[PDB]
């Protein structure tokens, strides 16, 4: 099928520069127009910029115009966007869209018809800060969970038993805490007569400081 | 800039029912006869934005048969002939005649039904996390309806004020209730002060209260 993957987003100082990368397949890429589309922290989205299949023409939102510029590697079937002079505007997960057909004489526009899974641009003076993971240990129903705490940048993604348990799985907005550092806690809630045969484990992404936890909840 | 408007803004609706989401354009979006240069997106909770309906009308692949976009020129509506639980989520227009492409502020469609009392658990600080100086307690309230519950912390039947913070699930797909965890941070040296942590959930003049000891 059609993918779109981003990568490439991170914590940048004001002023700071990042380059965001979205790889396509299962598309013949230099066919079509590429657009980033973004959206800031509770926000609604926000068009960025696009570039023609060709690299013939390029498009940019006023905001950025200058700081930013877009780019493709037909041959590497790769969108990139180069953000330069960050300010705190720019702190939105960043989408990029497969747009209009642009080879033929006439484009065609068939919506912004596929959507890469997103990466979070953080422009911020403070550090990066990898998470703690805390259990939250243990009616027929128990619940369990884990807290992910102080951590920063944006985001931690949780999942639970490697992503095979799903059903009953509640993860909760991040809280910005007092400190400048997020918190975030995850928790399930499953059979009471489980808890001793079948074991939980939350699995814990933090990309920005490459921490990747696996924990056991008893 | 071409300046899009969503009405309304939020959207309760009962699974079932028919719901409407209409946008304006500050400008016509008809390039030509036939081409209204509209889209409409669906945003769910933790996802990214997916296509709906593209040029005013076309419904996008594996889009229901239940949505569908009509309009012209300044005016389109994204029509839900019945909506579903698993509809929740943020519906943006957007136009595509010009750059910059411009969206709506979006619309979040919230599903109606019947009353849920939580179910409400409390969780003490691990000992993992008493080795390092701060304890975290939380307490959990699961699958209720609707959104508004206060959570009130009490310790030593002392009520706490500024050291919790919380936050809430967005609907979910199948049942369309909320989740909400609230947390209350003190230092190790207050928490091994007190001995009774008590999270009390209010709906209406209703009061459930869950408790730990903490020695």
């Amino acid at each position: 099928e059609v993918q779109l993957v981003e990568s490439g987003g991170g914590l940048e100082q004001p002023g700071g520069s990042l380059r965001l990368s979205c790889a396509g397949s299962g598309f013949t890429f230099r066919d079509y127009a590429m657009t980033w589309v973004r959206q800031a922290p509770g926000k609604g989205l926000e068009w960025v910029s696009s570039i023609s299949g060709s690299g013939g023409n390029t498009y940019y939102a006023d905001s950025v115009k200058g700081r930013f510029t877009i780019s493709r590697d037909n041959s590497k079937n790769t969108l990139y966007l180069q953000m330069n002079s960050l300010r705190a505007e720019d702190t939105a997960v960043y989408y990029c869209a497969k747009d209009r057909l642009s080879i033929t004489i006439r484009p065609r526009y068939y919506g912004l018809d596929v959507w890469g899974q997103g990466t979070t641009v953080t422009v911020s003076s403070a550090s990066t800060k990898g998470p703690s993971v805390f259990p939250l240990a243990p009616e027929s129903t128990a619940a369990l969970g884990c807290l992910v705490k102080d951590y920063f940048p944006e985001p931690v993604t949780v999942s639970w038993n490697s992503g095979a348990l799903t059903s009953g799985v509640h993860t909760f907005p991040a809280v910005l805490q007092s400190s400048g550092l997020y918190s975030l806690s995850s928790v399930v809630t499953v059979p009471s007569s489980s808890l001793g045969t079948k074991t939980y484990t939350c699995n814990v992404d933090h990309k920005p400081s490459n921490t990747k936890v696996d924990k056991r909840v008893e | 800039d071409i300046v899009m408007t969503q009405s309304p803004l939020s959207l309760p609706v009962t699974p079932g029912e028919p719901a409407s989401i209409s946008c304006r354009s500050s400008q016509s979006l008809l390039y030509s006869i036939g081409y209204n240069y509209l889209d409409w997106y669906l945003q769910k909770s933790g996802q990214s934005p997916q296509l709906l309906i593209y040029l005013g009308s076309n419904r996008a692949s594996g889009v229901p048969d239940r949505f569908s976009g009509s309009g012209s020129g300044t005016d389109f509506t994204l029509k839900i002939s019945r909506v579903e639980a698993e509809d929740v989520g943020f519906y943006y227009c957007m136009q595509a005649l010009q750059t910059p492409y411009t969206f709506g502020q979006g619309t979040k469609l919230e599903i109606k039904r019947t009353v849920a009392a939580p179910s409400v658990f409390i969780f003490p600080p691990s000992d993992e996390q008493l080795k390092s100086g701060t304890a975290s307690v939380v307490c959990l309230l699961n699958n209720f309806y609707p959104r508004e519950a206060k959570v009130q912390w009490k310790v030593d039947n002392a009520l706490q004020s500024g050291n919790s913070q919380e936050s809430v699930t967005e609907q979910d797909s199948k049942d369309s209730t909320y989740s909400l965890s609230s947390t209350l941070t003190l230092s190790k040296a207050d928490y091994e002060k007190h001995k009774v942590y008590a999270c009390e959930v209010t709906q209406g003049t209703t009061s459930v209260t869950k408790s730990f000891n903490r020695g």
